[PDB]
Order: C-alpha cells, then sequence, then structure tokens
C-alpha cells in the first residue's frame, strides 16, 4: 500500500508505552513472645 | 551489669546464720598440758 516513491500511504503501528509500576516491597511487624518470671524464693531482709 | 550479677548472688546467697559464743578458760587447755597456767606462768622468771 506504498506510494510512487515507496513511502508509505498507511498510518503507522502506534503502541501505547507500559506504565512504569509502582515499587512495592515487604512490610511486616516485628513478632516477639515475653519472658516468663524467674523463680522465686524468700530473701534475707524483710520487705520494706 | 557485673556488679548487680554478684549483688543478686550475694542476695541469694544471704540468710539468718546460727551464731555461737565459746568461752575458752585457756586454764583448761593448759592443764591438758599439765603445765597448766597458775604455775606455768609465776616461774617463768628470766631475761632470756
Amino acid at each position: 500500500n506504498l506510494s510512487i516513491d515507496g513511502q508509505p500511504l498507511s498510518l503507522p503501528v502506534f503502541a501505547a508505552p507500559a506504565d512504569p509500576a509502582a515499587l512495592l516491597s515487604a512490610a511486616a511487624a516485628a513478632s516477639g513472645g515475653s519472658k516468663p518470671l524467674p523463680s522465686a524464693d524468700i530473701p534475707a531482709m524483710r520487705f520494706p | 551489669l557485673n556488679l548487680a550479677e554478684m549483688e543478686q548472688a550475694w542476695l541469694k546467697r544471704d540468710s539468718r546464720s546460727l551464731e555461737v559464743t565459746r568461752t575458752v578458760s585457756l586454764a583448761a587447755v593448759y592443764r591438758t598440758d599439765n603445765v597448766t597456767l597458775a604455775e606455768g606462768i609465776a616461774d617463768l622468771l628470766k631475761g632470756n
């Protein structure tokens, strides 16, 4: 479908480029258990 | 941290304690030597 000079009479194939992706990384909550209390014992000193 | 480790070791090892007096009449342990103080002291008379 060219002209007498070989130039195309049709409109070229345009192609919408891709939108650059939005970067996304992993975000996680820190997890951890408490610590159990040590064994108890009556000391040498009174309470105060 | 080391001082607190040592203090808590002390607080666990600390408690009451049995405490006794011993009246040692040395004349007795001298009688065990049969050279008892009463006459072992007076006879000692010399500038040795």
